């Protein structure tokens, strides 16, 4: 009912049927991350770090290949810029803690990303840099935080933490109350469907990967427990 | 100084604001109430393609109403057969972002570019039995929005830096550059007779350009969001806009003013794509709420409805001849409907 | 042969 | 920027205008003159249709 | 007598559950959800045993309801082999289900590169090869047994030691390894979790899982063993006593479905489609 | 693009040989692959077929049993083991090549052959044998036993060239559709079991035996072919 010249096109549509789906297969090994920061921010030296149109990167941990990816563009709106991305695990974010005078508008700008209408089922790593800075202004006391925020001074040191305390209690105020200021954002309106998960690094670490890695095991592991209804 | 300019700029804008307030009549639904209904309108799925491995964002019929074009982020271009659901060519790419996708009118050469800034051409009716990159097309600092073809040598193309231009694809460079949008535009249309074409732009606006002189020749705003399917109506005189604010709006380049609006108290979603019919009484339009409408072009009233995708429809399309439209979404599963 | 045996009852 | 923004909108301003009505009575001609070969909106026997 | 009635009746009653239970799954299963998530595979597979299993009751019930075996020789042989086989699938398709979430969970990056929709089909055929494989002896000797003074019954053994081999081959392979296999896996996941508020529903499911598990095949198995240990002399009650323990090794046949497949969100939401 | 053909020797009857071809200039992987022969004074016949992938082999219902075709891609060759040698096989061995897609055109390429001198179907017709012959207009037509013609609305038939010392060519196919690279004085028509071919404004270069082929169905059958002498 059909001629033979029809016969040789549908051998050759399942032909490349069979060699898209081989093809297709190998794509699901890797994983996918995208960075996102502003400008004064450290991005290319932690890239550079982790290494040893749009730019992007691969590095290898443990058998386990990532991919991330960063856009340079001064539009200061996203748009479908980000309407693309809706299957990375993760979104890095990275900050600077040094400059006083913007953490102010940087705040706004994470609000944004944490209300996005797309992006409802995504879990942000955050990153505070430039730790070092932060310990020399307060040692000098050039600075004082009452100047910009009038909330610290009514504040009071958490307890039952005590990571590195050596150094003075001053810079661990600082820092838990920049680390509550940045999660009350991120815990106003969670619904347990994405969290965050802080972190303090500097210029010259090195154990970055490690911490990527755990972060996104545990990302894994909850959106599993989450579907097999265990949880 | 400015003042000036700001005062001549205002009076000019009041007078032309009067102008066309004097200009307005009547009604346009008061005239048509005398037509008699469409009636309900029935259609069921006929043939299912699939073989999709990621979602979709572009299709475009060719000009033999048989052969078709599908774009995915997997890294792949495909050419269909609609008639026995066979496959021809499959492509690679070297950049994984697309958005857009075009098919020439002869039949010899396919357009591609997403987000990698580079538009790229590409030639199948070629010895050696295989399909190589010939020409690839660079100069752009945004990422390219829509790209289509008035003949073999030509491409017109409009970019995400609130540009427009007009290619020379053997020569290799731009020729003309239009300018005048705020924001960044994100849709273009094609007259018939390849002589005016339109673009949208993200400031709720509409302007009408002229290749031949090359400059803005009228402006329309009459929406509150941005706008994110055009569509040029057959006869060569109308409009047809789509916003996020769940309306269509239907402009008429001779009066320079609205004449219709299609809105529902119950639709909230947004609109994705327009597309009319040949004699031009249905008016086809996606939406973002699982599934597609039909409208009367006259009454403005809805006739019916096409449901059975799982995800957001991103394209659709409606065949020359007028056999039947085929609509993509999210889900992987390109469909076509009679 | 008084044996309830597997799922079935059978006297001898 | 302004003195280029104001010569622009004088020279769209010189235009000639034409009452809605004749324009929505063409529209609705045109849109009547051809309704017989619509295959969308009068159905079409089962003979024709290539893909039943 | 009366007692022959009612035992007939308790073994229509849970038929027709059992058959609506599964149906009803079976039916949302294929209709709308296109089995999408690989567990959709073993969910389909046990349903399919399940209702197997179910098939076969009222050929046994006529064996009370009567006495002498009215359809003859012919049809015993087929009706206890895929009663047997289908008995000892469920039992296996369990005991992979579990493995597949325990290895699912604790290794979240790792079992992805062993876990691949193709290994689906593979493991069902050798599960099914297996479970056919055991129960050639049950088919070997399948033969009706018969007594001049009007009694005939399709009995199982050909003619005491092979009595007991029997049953403790079956035994072997009853409870000791599923249930210790079930027990330790559901022990890792629910420490595992722990390491890493929600924690008093995770012990639930384990409180239902083994618990039916052990209320209906247990009496049974020990029936059998004193069958094979000391003479017992027959008495109506004891024929009324035994007479529950087979229905209630059928029981866990209707309660399965529901634990595993209506209690889910992703199953839920998709049943109102259809 | 480029073929080359290896092999052929006299041999007595009872032995086998192998011949080879090479192909350098194109992708090979995705083509099919032919085997046609000519007798040194009698028109062309169909020998054996080679798909891509080699899911189906297709070979002549006279030569059945004792020819072997196969090909290797890394290497780019197509080579055939032949057995049992008679008196009725020396002839000339030719190859081509096609590829079967909506809107492609079969029988593109033919390459050189090799030489070998040993020690129902349907049937079409042709009516003249030769035509003597500047600047008019030539019909020749030829008819099928059956109406070649599908549900699909295509009929199947080429038209083929030979010149003098040369390999053939592709002039039209599908009756109605012309190749690439020809001049466009050339034309064909018809209808079912009738089909000609007009030549307009003749010119010198174009003397030669000309074919009719039908691909309807399986086995495929040349013509008997007819000249042109100036
Ligand atoms: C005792 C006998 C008669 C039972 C009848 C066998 C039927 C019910 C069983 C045997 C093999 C089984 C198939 C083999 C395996 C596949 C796996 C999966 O790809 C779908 C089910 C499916 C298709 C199974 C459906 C049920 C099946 C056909």
């Amino acid at each position: 009912t059909v001629s033979a010249e029809d016969k040789a096109a549908a051998e050759r549509s399942k032909m490349i049927d069979k060699n898209l789906r081989e093809d297709g297969e190998k794509a699901r090994r890797t994983l996918r991350l995208l960075l996102l920061g502003a400008d004064n921010s450290g991005k290319s030296t932690i890239v550079k770090q982790m290494r040893i149109g749009i730019f992007e990167t691969k590095f290898q941990v443990d058998k386990v290949n990532f991919h991330m990816f960063d856009v340079g563009g001064q539009r200061d709106e996203r748009r479908k810029w980000i309407q693309c991305f809706n299957d990375v695990t993760a979104i890095i974010f990275v900050v600077d803690s040094s400059d006083y005078n913007r953490l102010q508008e940087a705040l706004n700008d994470f609000k944004s990303i944490w209300n996005n209408r797309w992006l409802r089922t995504i879990s942000v790593i955050l990153f505070l840099n430039k730790q070092d800075l932060l310990a020399e202004k307060v040692l000098a006391g050039k600075s004082k935080i009452e100047d910009y925020f009038p909330e610290f001074a009514r504040y009071t040191t958490p307890e039952d933490a005590t990571p590195e305390p050596g150094e003075d209690p001053r810079v661990t105020r600082a820092k838990y109350f920049i680390r509550k200021e940045f999660v009350d954002i991120s815990t106003a309106s969670g619904d347990g469907r994405h969290i965050c998960y802080p972190h303090f690094t500097c210029a010259v670490d090195t154990e970055n990967a490690r911490r990527i890695f755990n972060d996104c095991k545990d990302i894994i592991l909850q959106m599993n427990l989450r579907e097999y209804n265990l949880v | 100084e400015l003042d000036q300019l700001r005062q001549e700029a205002e009076q000019l804008k009041n007078q032309i604001r009067d102008a066309r307030k004097a200009c307005a009549d009547a009604t346009l639904s008061q005239i048509t109430n005398n037509i008699d209904p469409v009636g309900r309108i029935q259609m069921r799925t006929r043939r299912t393609l699939r073989g999709h491995l990621a979602k979709i964002y572009a299709m475009h019929w060719g000009t033999d109403s048989r052969l078709l074009v599908s774009a995915s982020q997997d890294g792949k271009l495909i050419i269909w057969d609609s008639y026995t659901t066979n496959k021809v060519h499959a492509i690679p790419l070297r950049s994984s972002w697309v958005m857009t996708c075009a098919y020439a009118p002869s039949g010899n050469y396919v357009a591609c570019g997403g987000l990698d800034n580079i538009c790229s051409i590409y030639n199948l009716k070629t010895r050696e039995g295989n399909v190589r990159v010939s020409r690839e097309l660079a100069g752009h600092t945004g990422y390219l929005s829509c790209c289509r073809f008035l003949d073999d040598n030509q491409i017109v193309t409009s970019s995400g830096d609130t540009t427009c231009a007009l290619w020379d694809i053997e020569t290799g460079q731009q020729t003309t550059t239009f300018t005048g949008h705020t924001g960044d535009v994100m849709s273009l249309s094609l007259a018939p007779d390849t002589r005016l074409f339109v673009s949208g732009a993200c400031d709720a606006s509409a302007k009408l350009w002229d290749v031949r002189e090359g400059m803005c020749r009228q402006t329309f705003t009459g929406h509150e969001s941005d706008i994110n399917a055009i569509c040029f109506f057959p006869n060569g005189n109308a409009f047809a806009t789509g916003s996020d604010d769940a309306t269509c709006r239907l402009f008429d380049l001779r009066a320079d003013q609205e004449l219709m609006t299609y809105s529902h108290d119950n639709i909230i979603c947004g609109i994705t794509s327009v597309s009319f019919s040949k004699s031009g009484r249905l008016l086809l339009a996606g939406y973002d709420d699982f599934n597609c409408n039909v409208w009367d072009a006259l009454k403005a009233d809805r006739a019916g409805v096409l449901a059975g995708h799982d995800n957001r429809v991103s394209c659709l399309g409606v065949t020359d001849d007028g056999m039947a439209v085929a609509t993509g979404s999210w889900d992987s599963f390109l469909k076509i409907w009679n | 042969c008084k044996n309830f045996f597997w799922k079935t009852f059978t006297s001898c | 920027q302004a003195r280029k923004l104001v010569e622009q909108l004088k020279m769209e301003a010189n235009i000639d205008r034409i009452k809605v009505s004749k324009a929505a009575a063409d529209l609705m001609a045109y849109c009547e003159a051809h309704a017989k070969e619509d295959p969308l909106l009068t159905p079409v026997p089962a003979s024709e249709n290539p893909f039943r | 007598l009366t007692s022959n009635a009612v035992l007939t009746f308790i073994y229509f009653v849970v038929c027709i559950i059992g058959l609506c239970g599964n149906t009803l799954v079976i039916y949302v299963i294929l209709r709308y959800a296109k089995m999408k998530t690989i567990t959709n595979i073993y969910i389909l597979n046990l349903a399919i045993a399940d209702e197997l299993f179910m098939l076969g009751l009222p050929f046994l019930a006529m064996q009370v309801a009567l006495v002498h075996w009215p359809f003859g020789k012919a049809i015993c042989r087929v009706v206890m082999t895929v009663d047997g086989i289908n008995q000892f699938t469920s039992i296996f398709c369990l005991t992979v289900m579990s493995i597949d979430r325990y290895l699912a969970v604790v290794h979240p990056i790792k079992s992805a590169k062993w876990r691949r929709p193709r290994t689906a089909k593979m493991i069902t055929m050798a599960v099914w090869g297996v479970s056919l494989l055991v129960i050639l002896p049950i088919m070997i000797y399948a033969g009706l047994r018969s007594n001049q003074w009007g009694r005939s019954s399709c009995t199982i053994n050909w003619p005491g030691a092979w009595y007991t081999g029997f049953i403790i081959y079956t035994f072997i392979l009853g409870f000791l390894v599923p249930l210790t296999i079930i027990c330790l896996c559901y022990l890792f996941i629910i420490i595992k979790v722990k390491s890493s508020k929600s924690e008093k529903k995770v012990t639930r499911m384990v409180s239902i899982v083994v618990a039916v598990f052990i209320f209906c095949w247990l009496p049974f198995y020990i029936f059998n063993v004193s069958s094979v240990s000391m003479a017992i002399s027959p008495t109506p009650a004891l024929k009324g006593m035994f007479d529950f323990v087979v229905v209630l090794t059928y029981a866990n046949s209707c309660a399965n479905p529901i634990l595993y497949a209506f209690l889910s969100d992703n199953f839920k939401k998709s049943f109102q489609n259809v | 693009v480029q073929l080359v053909e290896s092999g052929g020797g006299l041999v007595q009857p009872g032995g086998s040989r192998k011949l080879s071809c090479s192909a350098s200039g194109f992708a090979f992987s995705s083509f099919g692959m032919h085997w046609v022969r000519q007798a040194p004074e009698k028109g062309l016949e169909w020998v054996a077929y080679i798909s891509s992938g080699s899911g189906t082999i297709y070979y002549a219902d006279t030569v059945k049993g004792r020819f072997t075709i196969s090909r290797d891609d890394p290497k780019n060759t197509l080579f055939l083991q032949m057995t049992s040698l008679r008196s009725e096989d020396t002839a000339m061995y030719y190859c081509v090549r096609s590829i079967y897609y909506y809107g492609s055109s079969p029988f593109d390429f033919w390459g050189q052959g090799t030489t070998l001198t040993v020690s129902s179907d349907i049937v079409m017709t042709q009516a003249t044998s030769s035509v003597p012959v500047p600047g008019e207009s030539v019909s020749i037509s030829c008819r099928s036993s059956k109406s070649l013609l599908h549900s699909n609305g295509n009929t199947y038939l080429y038209w083929f060239l030979q010149r003098p010392g040369q390999s053939p060519q592709l002039l039209i196919y599908r009756m109605s559709n012309l190749a690439s690279g020809v001049p466009e004085r050339f034309s064909g028509s018809g209808s079912g079991t009738a089909f000609t071919l007009t030549i307009s404004r003749l010119e010198a270069e174009d003397v030669g035996v000309y074919y009719c082929m039908q691909h309807l169905e399986y086995p495929l059958t040349f013509g008997a072919g007819t000249k042109l002498e100036l």
